[PDB]
């Protein structure tokens, strides 16, 4: 049955207007990784950007099925910018050997962890640059997590929409048996880590408290966790 | 506002002359800035950090790979 004009415009808006808060959440969710100096708006206005081109791309009539396409396009249009920023960056990947040393110098010479504030201290700039720092070196190995995740979204978003509702839980079940193989290998500090943050959506500010440590300590904790898990992940 | 003008501003978005990108990049920021308006985050983050801690230290905490599973996916997909 053939539609008007205005009719479409109509059903257009409010399928917009009734999915902004997803981008709100989903922003605010990757904000928790990102350095503090990120905008949230940024990432909500490309969310925005993604989510009008979902709904104009969309045809699926099984509205949980147009949700996760939706949530799709708009986690990927976020990655997508911010992917095009200097996350992955040579001068990022040196600071963090330099902040390894570092660390590995004090706790040797103190014979304990060392604290924020003595690892900014060795390095001569503020705890402030340093959470930067440390925010910055775990969303590059977020990024490349993500490449891996899109890979296999870019091809099951082209199969669902054919599939039937047990075909999809197969393709989901082959999912989580995968990532479940990978997360089985991570030694039992880095899992709890990886559970406080993915699990419990708790930044790292938060963790260093549950796990009575410093903030560079559960960082590398996290991107050693996120490293293994896109090697294992990509083999 | 918290409706109104969310509708407005779209209708601002979607009618793009006028200069595309300068003035949805402004537009796109208002959409975000009604979205934000009333935040205040935490809301039982301080509780959650403390009854979690407890819970650690009390060693009534489970750590399984279906958690960190689900957590992964829920965040990546």
């Amino acid at each position: 049955h053939m539609k008007n004009p205005y009719s479409n415009q109509i059903e257009r808006e409010e399928l917009i207007l009734k999915y902004l808060p997803l981008v709100k959440a989903i922003a605010t969710n990757i904000k928790k990784h990102l350095p503090e100096d990120v905008d949230i708006r940024d990432l909500i206005s490309y969310g925005v950007i993604g989510l009008i081109k979902a709904v104009d791309n969309l045809s699926t009539e099984n509205p949980k099925r147009a949700e996760a396409y939706i949530k799709l396009r708009i986690k990927g249009a976020i990655y997508d910018y911010l992917r095009s920023l200097d996350f992955g960056s040579r001068q990022v990947r040196e600071k963090e050997r330099r902040i390894k040393e570092v660390v590995e110098k004090l706790k040797e010479k103190l014979g304990r962890e060392p604290t924020d504030e003595e690892v900014a201290k060795e390095l001569g700039i503020s705890t402030e640059e340093l959470f930067k720092t440390l925010d910055k070196i775990n969303f590059s190995y977020i990024l490349s997590l993500e490449e891996v995740f899109r890979d296999f979204a870019r091809d099951y978003s082209e199969l669902i929409p054919s599939s039937t509702n047990v075909e999809e839980e197969v393709i989901k079940r082959e999912l989580t048996e995968k990532v479940k193989e990978a997360v089985s290998k991570l030694p039992e500090r880095e899992k709890l880590v990886i559970q406080l943050i993915f699990y419990e959506e708790l930044p790292a500010k938060e963790v260093a408290k549950i796990l009575e440590t410093s903030v560079s300590r559960v960082s590398q904790l996290k991107a050693k966790a996120l490293e293994r898990l896109r090697e294992m992940l990509s083999n | 506002v918290n409706r109104i003008e969310l509708s407005r501003l779209i209708g601002l978005l979607l009618e793009t002359s006028g200069t595309n990108k300068i003035e949805d990049k402004v537009t796109l920021s208002k959409i975000a800035q009604e979205l934000s308006k009333n935040d205040v985050e935490e809301k039982d983050l301080e509780k959650k950090v403390k009854e979690l801690k407890e819970k650690i230290e009390k060693g009534e905490y489970e750590v399984s790979d279906e958690k960190v599973v689900k957590g992964l996916i829920e965040f990546f997909t």
